[PDB]
């Protein structure tokens, strides 16, 4: 397969690798919060994991939407990727297997750390694009 | 920077992320009467120099009643600790001032003399503050009369308070009430509940803990910020609150609204 | 039938029960939802739908799934016959 | 439809009513009016209670509403006032009125009673109960207490409107009580009652309604806050009362799914 990828690619074709578990997701275990207090008493923002062939996200809010306008809140996550993909098959389940469990992590001013305490509901209004 | 704007706060999990306070105590004088001491604040000034913090700026203040430290409490300070009495009779008194020095409250003035008032919010409570307070009140419904009262007099209203130093109250929402206090020595104002307070925490020094800090009936919790210690000599409740400064200052922390970063947020 | 004494108020008296039964309150129900869906914009893309860019016409709020949504779907239809967009019987 | 009959429920995972009120006459004494019935009536009207739904009932100490306790009512809010020596009497009363009991008469003469488990208990009501037990052995013979002697009894409980009384189970008792002024039922205890919720004014939450040693669980019904005023207290109730029926749902019994399965 790779010769001759090698060989339509030097004439100018269409080329194709296949790939099974493709690792295309950079590592950045980055979380983001937008109604924030020092010393972390209430909060409502998105951790994600993005690890390997894997994506794993949670929203989580800590008012559950109890002031909010209706009880709803939004959360939108967008991951971007280097190179272009074709022909995908996607496994997708509604659970968060890694962000459901009581953890403490260090916070962003780098000196301090707040507990989390999760409750899993059922997400609703599920939507996922998949955008070129 | 940018002030008065939340905005996304970036983040990370495999960066290696893991004094100059200002301590102030307020003690009811019955323990500066029974200590029989005037030279322990050196005592304790030195005790809290052996924990590591600075002296000369630990500043200590009485007051003569749990009523006169009850009307307008004075807190202007970075990590308060309260030491109020238990009793058997007067809870409600220790509730209130809990209450009233746990939660930031923004107040506007209330003229009960030319308005109706109502609620709009859970957090809408009425707090009076004054030397001789009885506010007295008459239920108006959606047509504007008086119901079990009459508005055209002010003595057949149904009272909540009856001179007290002190009195936070809440009405039902969604109607009007008619008010006639006795304005020339106290004061009612409109304050809602905006968040949580830091700043200050109580230690309950007597027995049975019997704090609320919510005005719902439903959920009455037992916050980390409210101690409760047994006593019989103050020098000993002294010394278990200075062994246990570094637990105190963990627990509190600086004001949630004095960050000098924290602006146009009702506060600096 | 009856054909009796000098007019009567019976159209009025029709209406006024007429107005105050379900068919009143399901068509005000409609109508605020619709409203709300116009005014729809702090929230964003927020109102519960199968379909897409939701209407306030085909939201799943109430054996299969799908079942469920298209009764639910056919209960608040039965209004359509009162908008004048059928073109049949 | 189907009763008598558990079935397997299944699912997907992905996808006005009367309410009851009770209070001191020492309250109605310390407010001084007679309309404030209907001014709560009014208020109810105002936060979503149609008018002419809400009941009030009218009792005159803790022991008086102590007997025939039983509260008939779709959502009952109970308002107790706290004393200093009756915390047995809050505690059993709470116990009761929070718990479906399941009750058994008893002739306290021709029988020698047991107990099953420890989740069967003694309920007894009346005027004023003396009652008095004496554990006899395996081969009837009485152990510091004899079958024919009526002073040797062991004391558990004199002059009490509402007593439950609980004894060490796995051998049988004989028991006399004057069935004059009070009656003993064997009782046992089925599961959580959620038709009733107390608020208490005053105390401490001290309320035990078990009276295991090792577990003491402050079940969620059980309020508590200060009171000086009636007025202050009743203007807390009716602003909050949303909070009050969340807790509360409708009761396990009422429903056409416990009929066939000792029904209300």
């Amino acid at each position: 397969e790779y010769i001759e990828n090698w060989n339509l690619q030097n004439r100018r074709q269409r080329t194709g690798f296949t790939f099974h578990k493709p690792n295309i997701f950079p590592y950045s275990a980055s979380f983001t919060l937008n109604r924030s207090q020092p010393a972390h008493d209430n909060l409502m923002g998105t951790m994600w994991l993005n690890a390997g062939s894997e994506i794993q996200v949670a929203g989580f809010d800590y008012s559950c939407a109890i002031n909010a306008p209706a009880n709803i809140q939004q959360f939108e996550h967008i991951v971007p990727l280097r190179r272009v993909l074709t022909t995908a098959t996607i496994t997708l389940l509604p659970d968060a297997e890694r962000f459901s469990f009581p953890r403490v992590i260090n916070s962003a001013d780098g000196a301090t750390t707040w507990f989390f305490n999760p409750v899993i509901l059922r997400p609703n209004n599920v939507e996922v694009e998949f955008l070129l | 920077q940018n002030y008065g704007i939340n905005l996304p706060i970036t983040g990370s999990m495999d960066i290696a992320y893991a004094l100059t306070s200002t301590l102030c105590l307020y003690y009811p004088t019955e323990a500066a009467t029974e200590i029989n001491d005037n030279s322990w604040k050196d005592t304790l000034s030195q005790l809290f120099l052996t924990k590591g913090w600075p002296t000369g700026s630990v500043y200590f203040k009485e007051y003569t009643n749990i009523a006169s430290f009850s009307v307008d409490p004075q807190l202007y300070c970075d990590y308060n600790v309260v030491l109020m009495k238990y009793d058997a009779t007067l809870q409600l008194d220790m509730s209130e001032l809990a209450d009233l020095i746990l939660n930031e409250w923004l107040c506007n003035p209330m003229d009960i003399t030319l308005y109706y008032y109502q609620q709009t919010d859970e957090a809408n409570k009425w707090i009076s503050m004054g030397s001789s307070c009885t506010i007295k009140v008459c239920p108006l419904n959606t047509q504007t009369l008086g119901i079990g009262c009459l508005t055209t007099d002010a003595t057949t209203f149904e009272e909540v308070a009856t001179a007290e130093k002190l009195v936070i109250t809440d009405v039902v929402d969604g109607v009007n009430h008619k008010l006639d206090v006795t304005t020339a020595t106290c004061t009612i104002r409109n304050c809602k509940k905006l968040g949580p307070r830091e700043n200050v925490a109580v230690i309950q020094v007597g027995g049975s803990d019997i704090l609320d800090i919510t005005a719902d009936p439903t959920t009455a919790p037992q916050t980390e910020r409210m101690m409760r210690i047994n006593w019989k000599k103050w020098w000993q409740v002294f010394y278990t609150v200075v062994d246990y400064v570094d637990q105190i200052i963990q627990v509190m922390s600086k004001r949630s609204r004095s960050l000098n970063s924290a602006a146009f947020y009702y506060r600096v | 039938k009856s054909t009796i004494d000098a007019a009567k108020s019976m159209a009025t008296n029709v209406m006024k029960k007429f107005k105050k039964s379900g068919l009143a309150n399901s068509v005000s129900t409609l109508t605020d939802s619709l409203s709300d869906a116009a005014s729809s914009i702090s929230r964003g893309s927020s109102i519960r739908s199968i379909g897409s860019s939701a209407s306030a016409w085909t939201d799943v709020s109430t054996v299969s799934s799908v079942s469920t949504q298209t009764s639910t779907i056919s209960r608040r239809l039965r209004l359509k016959e009162m908008a004048t967009q059928t073109e049949g019987m």
